[PDB]
RNA sequence: CCCCGCGGACGCUACGCCGCGACGAGUAGGAGGGCCGCUGCGGUGAGCCUUGAAGCCUAGGGCGCGGGCCCGGGUGGAGC
RNA sequence: GAGUGGACGGGAGCGGCGG
RNA sequence: CCCGUCGCCGCGCUCUCCCCCCUC
């Protein structure tokens, strides 16, 4: 009935110049780019939702080719309202530069 | 880093006789408790003759 | 027979459940006179330049007994004569810091390693707060966290330091067994500098790090540990 | 231990005890060392080799 | 002398085995058939032994008498108990604990004959 | 036995009461309050019955093992800490106070507005956004997956009555009890089937909450729509 | 169905890949088997980054799930029965297998006195 | 003088087991350990094997930091 | 098993439970 | 012997008697 998610954007992983660190990876949530309003997101599940060939178990349905990487927010990265974020599996680097739903759901409001 | 050395971390000296022997080794096994399980010193240094080598047990003349 | 050892073990964890009453009692009251102490100190000498001023005069004040040093640069391309003073300040790592007892001696010795290391004029808050949250105690050659009295009285009670506030009290005030007290404390492994630094490189006094800044060590304490 | 010595019994071809006894040698008191064994073993083992060249 | 004797097999015996990082000792009367000098079955005045019957059911409890060490024939004292796991367990715990014969082997065989006597019930399909 | 007295020392900080050690001596009068020095049958007899088979049996309650593993495992550690679930301390945030309308994050009702009630004995909401609005009965949920707004209804002096409890709210199942190798299929009694007492306490519910929603105007037309994120507001910004 | 081990911790594995050896991918000559660099411009042995890992010890593995399979067990290899017996008081510690030289008629007999003793086989319909 | 209970986990290959603290770059070079590997001999495994040895192949299952090793499948046909 | 001392063997006493 | 909810440390109540306020 509704969106309920904020989008977000997988910019990439913490690096350096020349180190990855891909265990962690840097979000862009839309309409957050300044630090100080990152404190609402932090600790709020995220959602990397990607299709695939194969049918998979969906909670609570029918087998779809809907599969997901869970996550949540950790901290604020940056000044411009970067974040970054702990998925149980290191994000793909083919999902650099698509959609990271932000859940709302371990909500402190 | 530490600033220290390790050429001399690992002290050089006998844990245990280098023989075989198995009489030798049982009384090892004896003064090894003995020296630990008292505050003797003569336990102490019995333990570790035990350990020396021939050439560090000379024998002992009866003059 | 039974019944007569039961009495001599059940006297026996009488007597010495009184003798810990005992030294738990004295040790309250040990800190509760150092508090005492403490703020007589720090009276006096806003009292001493108080009745100065009121004369026209400038009331001078002791020149500090005791530093607190943080080494500030690594192990890398140290000269011999450096290397050797940083040994005997007990700063062979980055970021160790180590109480200093200060005279003519000990100051030469901080002039030569001044490149390396920043130093300074710890007050009450930081004493109590290296000793509480990094105090440890080198107990046989180990380092041992100060988690009990015990570990303390065992090894430093001969001077009559028998807890964390006489160990305090001897380092704060210098004493006479500043020596034993600070020897048996483990050199203070701090963090690096929250907030980052402003520049390793060069002395304080030209915006950078290294050298004496008087008591603007306990700013850079906060911030380490 | 080392100085008892027990009475070792004999037994007949038929296999039972036939009552007499000799007294144990003492050499079966010796000390038993199997590294000196060992060691004899191993160099005497080397006297009935063949040379191959 | 048992440490004596044990200084000779503790490397070198034909019921050692050592493969896969670990070590078990397969002469007749050792419990936990390891290769340790408490539960080493040879080289005691006093050893306890715990084998299934020889029918199938039931187990056997083999002690060593005291006096003919040295002859093996008649050395060692052989009896089948035959009950219920219980009472099984409780006349081993007996004979060990009550005779102070050798007791720090009193769970030890306790544990095996329940071993056994489990082995003996019919399989689970 | 005398009455137990209440703790006569206030708390004034978690760990630290107001008074000391001396002033405590006092309130407890303990200066005449000094005192000076000065089971359980494992076997039952039991008569057995029967000429001549003795009088009667040293029965023993807890009867040895009849069977020991091979190994055990050593036992643990003490703790110290580490209650049970059922004796944790139970927090609810500021903004969820009885009559806040919150807004459902997670589940078959997912963003629907319902009606905060009371918190539960093990922290779960009681909520109920009436059925009649948006088709939430009386139902659980979780403090962390509901939004607190600010708008809130006066739900005092109604009644929530005593049996809504968590155990009235556990779910109930039963699979396997005789069933073990599954070819025939168990997929009965699949359908849960609302309760007539469930249908009761709604109605019981419903009855004074519904007349104090529609007291302030469009409330019921608010509690009706859901909860949703148009692509030009965010979360962080908005006021709920 | 199958034994359980007494304790199933969870085993944790520093490292899950081979360690192979530096330029046995350009080469047949050279297999996969590790081999220390010697030379004196080897860059693998100098450490360069991104560069072939070299084994050392910190990547051991605890010493509470060291050669300890998945199910939980340690395998232990036997031969015969008599072999088998020996696991009887290591029931939910140790697992035995059977060697690969065994016969079909006497790999039988192992799973059967087995399957008596509660003793894990690794590979227990392996001829058949 | 323990006994309504007759009972009470594991352990200690002492070359074993357990605890605490600090430490960990490396060419030439030295030393130790190797239940790493090859071949043959003395012992030992009442070892394995034509109901299938060696060898070889293998998108098979695993173990070890590693040297390497174990197991499944196939081929093979006499020793390991 | 029980140890930062215990044992006997008589002096004269207390503290508590058995008129 | 259903099971070391145990040590150090910080506290509460009872083996004293009165009251006071909610609540059965
Ligand atoms: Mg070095
Ligand atoms: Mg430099
Ligand atoms: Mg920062
Ligand atoms: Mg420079
Ligand atoms: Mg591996
Ligand atoms: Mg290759
Ligand atoms: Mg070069
Ligand atoms: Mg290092
Ligand atoms: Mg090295």
């Amino acid at each position: 009935s509704g969106r309920l998610w904020s989008k977000a954007i997988f910019a990439g992983y913490k690096r350096g110049l020349r180190n990855q660190r891909e265990h962690t990876a840097l979000l862009k949530i839309e309409g957050v780019y300044a630090r100080d309003e990152t404190e609402f997101y932090l600790g709020k599940r995220c959602a990397y939702v990607y299709k695939a060939k194969n049918n998979t178990v969906t909670p609570g349905g029918k087998p779809n080719k809907t599969r997901v990487i869970w996550g949540k927010v950790t901290r604020a990265h940056g000044n411009s309202g970067m974040v970054r974020a702990k998925f149980r599996s290191n994000l793909p680097a083919k999902a650099i530069g698509h959609r990271i739903r932000v859940m709302l759901y371990p909500s402190r409001i | 880093g530490v600033d220290i050395r390790h050429n001399k971390d690992r002290k050089v000296r006998r844990k245990e006789p280098k023989s075989q022997d198995i009489y030798l080794r049982l009384l090892v096994k004896l003064y090894r408790f003995l020296a630990r399980r008292t505050n003797s010193t003569f336990n102490q240094v019995v333990l570790k003759r035990l350990f020396m080598s021939r050439t560090n047990r000379p024998p002992l003349s009866l003059s | 027979n039974f019944a007569e050892l039961k009495i001599k073990r059940l006297r026996k964890k009488f007597a010495q459940k009184m003798l810990r009453k005992a030294r738990r009692k004295l040790i309250y009251e040990k800190a509760k006179h150092y508090h005492k102490e403490y703020r007589q100190m720090y009276r006096t000498e806003i009292r001493m330049a108080r009745m100065a001023r009121k004369a026209g005069n400038f009331y001078v004040p002791a020149e500090p007994k005791l530093a607190f040093v943080i080494r500030i640069r690594g192990i890398n391309g140290v000269s011999p004569k450096v290397r050797k003073v940083l040994q005997l300040l007990r700063l062979r790592q980055i970021f160790n810091g180590t109480f200093v007892k200060l005279n003519k001696a000990s100051i030469n010795m901080l002039r030569i390693v001044e490149p390396y290391i920043a130093w300074g004029y710890p007050n009450l808050k930081s004493v109590n707060e290296l000793i509480y949250k990094r105090g440890y105690g080198k107990i046989n050659k180990k380092r041992i966290a100060l988690t009990d009295n015990a570990l303390i009285a065992r090894s430093l009670g001969k001077y009559g330091i028998i807890c964390m506030e006489d160990l305090i009290h001897e380092i704060y005030t210098v004493g006479k067994r500043f020596k034993e007290a600070n020897n048996f404390l483990w050199p203070f492994k701090l963090s690096s500098p929250r907030g980052g630094m402003k520049k390793k490189t060069t002395h304080f006094v030209e915006g950078g790090d290294a050298g004496n800044r008087e008591d603007q060590i306990n700013r850079l304490i906060r911030r380490m540990n | 231990m080392a100085c008892a010595r027990p009475l070792i019994s004999v037994y007949s071809e038929k296999g039972e005890s036939s009552g007499k006894n000799v007294t144990l040698p003492a050499v079966f008191k010796a000390p038993i060392r199997p590294d000196i064994v060992n060691f004899v073993h191993t160099n005497l083992r080397k006297n009935n080799r063949q040379p191959y060249a | 002398s048992a440490h004596l004797q044990w200084m000779v097999v503790r490397n070198c015996s034909s019921f050692l085995i050592k493969r896969n990082k670990q070590t078990y000792s397969t002469e007749p009367n050792n419990l936990k058939a390891r290769n340790s000098f408490r539960y080493n079955g040879l080289i005691h005045r006093k050893t306890v032994g715990v084998e299934p019957a020889a029918d199938g059911k039931g187990v056997v409890v083999v002690i060593k008498r005291r006096s003919g060490q040295r002859k093996p024939a008649t050395s060692y004292v052989r009896t089948t108990i035959n009950k219920n796991a219980r009472a099984t367990l409780s006349s081993i715990r007996h004979m060990i604990r009550k005779n102070k014969y050798r007791p720090d082997l009193r769970m030890a065989a306790i544990r095996r004959a329940s071993a056994i006597l489990r082995s003996q019930k019919p399989v689970m399909v | 036995k005398g009455k137990p007295h209440c703790s006569r020392n206030p708390v004034l900080v978690r760990g630290i009461g107001r008074y000391s050690r001396s002033a405590m001596y006092s309130r407890k009068a303990m200066y005449k309050r000094k005192y000076s020095a000065a089971k359980v049958l494992a076997t039952v007899t039991k008569p057995v019955g029967g000429d001549k088979n003795g009088g009667t049996r040293v029965v023993k309650l807890r009867k040895m093992p009849r069977y020991y593993p091979t190994e055990d495992v050593p036992r643990k550690l003490l703790s110290h800490g580490k209650k049970p679930f059922s004796q944790h301390v139970r927090k609810l945030r500021a903004s969820i106070t009885p009559g806040t309308i919150l807004i459902i994050l997670t589940g078959r009702h997912r963003g629907k507005r319902v009606v905060f009630l009371k918190q539960l004995a093990s922290g779960l909401l009681l909520v109920t956004g009436p059925l009649v609005l948006n088709r939430v009965p009386l139902r659980r949920t979780h403090q962390k997956f509901v939004i607190a707004t600010s708008t809130k209804i006066d739900i005092s002096n109604v009644k929530i009555p005593k049996h809504l409890t968590d155990a009235y709210f556990k779910k109930k199942k039963l699979r396997k009890p005789r069933h073990q190798e599954g070819e025939i299929f168990d997929t009965e009694k699949e359908k849960y089937e609302i309760t007539e007492q469930r249908k009761i306490d709604q109605k019981a519910v419903d009855s004074q909450i519904l007349p104090k929603i529609k007291a302030i105007p469009q409330l019921q037309g608010y509690l009706r729509s859901v909860f949703a994120l148009t692509n030009g507001i965010y979360p962080h910004k908005l006021v709920f | 169905a199958a034994l359980r081990p007494l304790v199933k911790p969870k085993i944790v594995k520093k490292r899950t890949k081979k360690f192979i050896r530096h330029q046995s991918d350009r080469y047949v000559k050279i297999k996969r088997n590790w081999r220390k660099p010697r030379g004196i411009d080897n860059r693998v042995r100098r450490r360069f980054k991104g560069q072939i890992l070299m084994p050392n010890i910190g990547y051991g593995s605890n010493k509470k799930t060291k050669h300890m399979l998945p199910s939980g067990f340690r395998k232990f290899l036997v031969h015969n029965v008599k072999e088998l017996e020996v696991l009887l008081m290591c029931n939910k510690s140790y697992c035995a297998e059977i060697a690969h030289n065994v016969s079909s008629k006497n790999r039988k007999a192992i799973v059967e006195r087995a399957a008596q003793l509660a003793i894990r086989v690794t590979n227990p319909n392996a001829r058949l």
